[PDB]
């Protein structure tokens, strides 16, 4: 979360008026809370999953610009990460397809799910 | 005798206690029916002969390579997508490949399964399914698609993806992750004689807001209920919710799991529990006019309406016409209609996905390009 | 099955690699005591995994007559071939001991064992 929220708010960037919310399942760490406790108007946490329907509507998916998923880097499989996040992407352009969804992907053959998926 | 029946009411079971056929014979609804009135020693089959039986043959006879499987053309036949390792539980196929091959079908009837998926998997299971006449494994990974390519995956019957690593604990949303994405793998794929999204999956699932991931092209509702989503109502898509479901009517009556354990296993006999409960090996036996006349149960398939003796009726029909004449003249019980799904629309589609229908009524019409649901005799 | 053996004892025995050694050199000495001729002596035939049996079987192994019938104890037909009716007793011991939940279920392939025996 830092580097992305680091490279987002940049005082460079200048005037976006777009507000980052993160869902994610886990509770924040005291770390997390202090960085979410330094961007008031900013970032926004909520705790839920993006496989279920409720929690996309509760984060606002289908009037959401984008949604950006992050994989982590160090796993102990990296294919199972990949399908994942295959599996959030799928998740998220069935709720709303005409989204746009930037993601990572550990894996370099685990790319060609995603062209798999229609929307 | 107690009969088993599809009803929708409890006024329905209820009066089939009390019929009398000097009171009710003229008729034209339910208010009719009034409570009173009046006052070669070929090995073959197995010990029991319920199931096709063959000689215990070594797994590298039924192994096979990705071009030994591309020289041979093995179409109209079943492949199943395993995921399995050396850690993951057993599920048992043997409780797939049992019904599969239930003795009621015909040797060039039966339908040649050809497991996909870790060898190192296979071989742990495969010392309960070495008994069968015909089966195949093609060691590799359903997610493989030139495994797929040399299968002959859009000229089979029908792939079954199933998930065996059921070992998450946390976020069991995401569980069967290499299910749907696999399916989508398959629907995804092109061919030379066509897209391949016309191929006849079903894949195990295990959640239910995870089941209209595989099925898209309009959206239903993000939180559509199990039964009314599209992939569910087209078969192509076993939720497993379905045996927790079990247990109420299980409850209820206990005669459901009995009449859903016999029609679905294809032959249950205790004998056969007994006999399975000694050795835990389908052992084999010779062939009586006992053992022959065992195999006289009576199988599900569907039946094409367009080139059927029915064909005539096909266009217009009535579903009670159609059941009527199949169940005097071939002693079928016509079952359920297995109706496309833009067959009500004008607009001629593409779309081959058909959904079910169960127990029509009279004023049910009937077009021509059906799979109507039957209980086929055994000629 | 070719070997008739009635009047012996058969030993259940529910071990792994990985569970730990019970020591049935602690059972069959005081079974062969010196005590008894050579021909009121009992014949113990374990049955249960060879793996188990093999890390063992070192301390076992001067004693006049013992066999191994490689299987499991739920296994009907190796109890069928052992010949269990016209034995003298069997003894179903619980090797596997490592449960650290529900102690109360720990002994779970032993009374079950004894209930496939006695029907």
């Amino acid at each position: 979360v830092s580097n992305f929220l680091k490279d987002f708010l940049h005082k460079d960037r200048d005037d976006v008026n777009v507000e980052i919310v993160f869902l994610h399942n886990i509770s924040p760490n005291l770390e997390l809370e202090a960085l979410f406790k330094r961007h008031f108007t900013q970032v926004e946490f909520y705790q839920g999953s993006v496989l279920n329907p409720h929690d996309l509507a509760r984060v606002k998916i289908e009037s959401a610009d984008a949604c950006l998923i992050l994989a982590n880097k160090y796993c102990a499989d990296p294919d199972a990460e990949d399908a994942s996040n295959i599996m959030r992407v799928i998740s998220i352009k069935n709720y709303h397809p005409k989204i746009r969804i930037i993601t990572q992907m550990l894996q370099y053959h685990n790319k060609a799910h995603l062209l798999n998926i229609p929307s | 005798t107690l009969g088993f029946f599809i009803a929708s009411d409890a006024k329905e079971v209820k009066r089939a206690f009390f019929y009398c056929k000097a009171c009710h014979d003229d008729i034209t609804d339910p208010k009719r029916i009034k409570k009173c009135g009046c006052k070669s020693n070929v090995k073959k089959y197995d010990s029991t002969g319920m199931f096709h039986w063959c000689a215990p043959k070594e797994i590298e006879k039924v192994i096979l390579t990705r071009s030994e499987a591309a020289m041979t053309v093995l179409s109209g036949h079943v492949v199943v997508c395993i995921f399995g390792d050396v850690s993951s539980a057993l599920i048992g196929l043997r409780n797939l490949v049992m019904p599969l091959r239930a003795s009621n079908f015909h040797y060039h009837e039966l339908k040649h399964i050809v497991f996909v998926g870790s060898i190192e998997y296979l071989k742990r299971e495969w010392e309960t399914l070495h008994n069968f006449p015909k089966v195949s494994i093609l060691p590799g990974t359903p997610l493989s698609r030139a495994d797929l390519r040399a299968v002959n995956i859009n000229l089979c019957d029908m792939c079954v993806i199933l998930s065996a690593n059921q070992n998450n604990i946390d976020d069991t949303s995401l569980q069967d992750k290499e299910c749907i994405l696999a399916s989508l793998n398959i629907k995804s794929m092109q061919f030379d004689d066509t897209t391949g999204v016309n191929i006849p999956i079903i894949t195990e699932l295990v959640n239910d807001t995870n089941v209209q991931f595989l099925d898209q092209d309009d959206d239903d509702d993000p939180d559509t209920e199990l039964y009314l989503t599209q992939p569910f109502a087209c078969g192509t898509a076993f939720a497993v919710s379905v045996l927790d479901s079990l247990m109420s009517a299980t409850y209820f009556n206990d005669n459901i799991l009995t009449l859903i354990r016999t029609l679905v296993t294809g032959g249950a006999t205790p004998e056969l529990e007994a006999l399975i409960a000694e050795e835990n090996a389908l052992r084999g036996g010779y062939s009586t006019p006992q053992t022959l006349a065992n195999r006289d149960r009576c199988r599900v398939a569907q039946l094409a309406l367009l080139d059927g003796p029915f064909a005539d009726l096909g266009d217009g029909g009535c579903y009670g016409d159609l059941f009527c004449k199949a169940l005097k003249t071939y002693n079928m019980l016509c079952f359920g209609i297995y109706r496309l799904r833009d067959a009500h629309l004008s607009t001629p589609s593409q779309c081959t996905k058909r959904y079910v229908i169960t127990n029509p009524p009279y004023e049910f019409e009937l077009v021509p390009t059906d799979l109507i649901f039957c209980l086929m005799q055994f000629d």
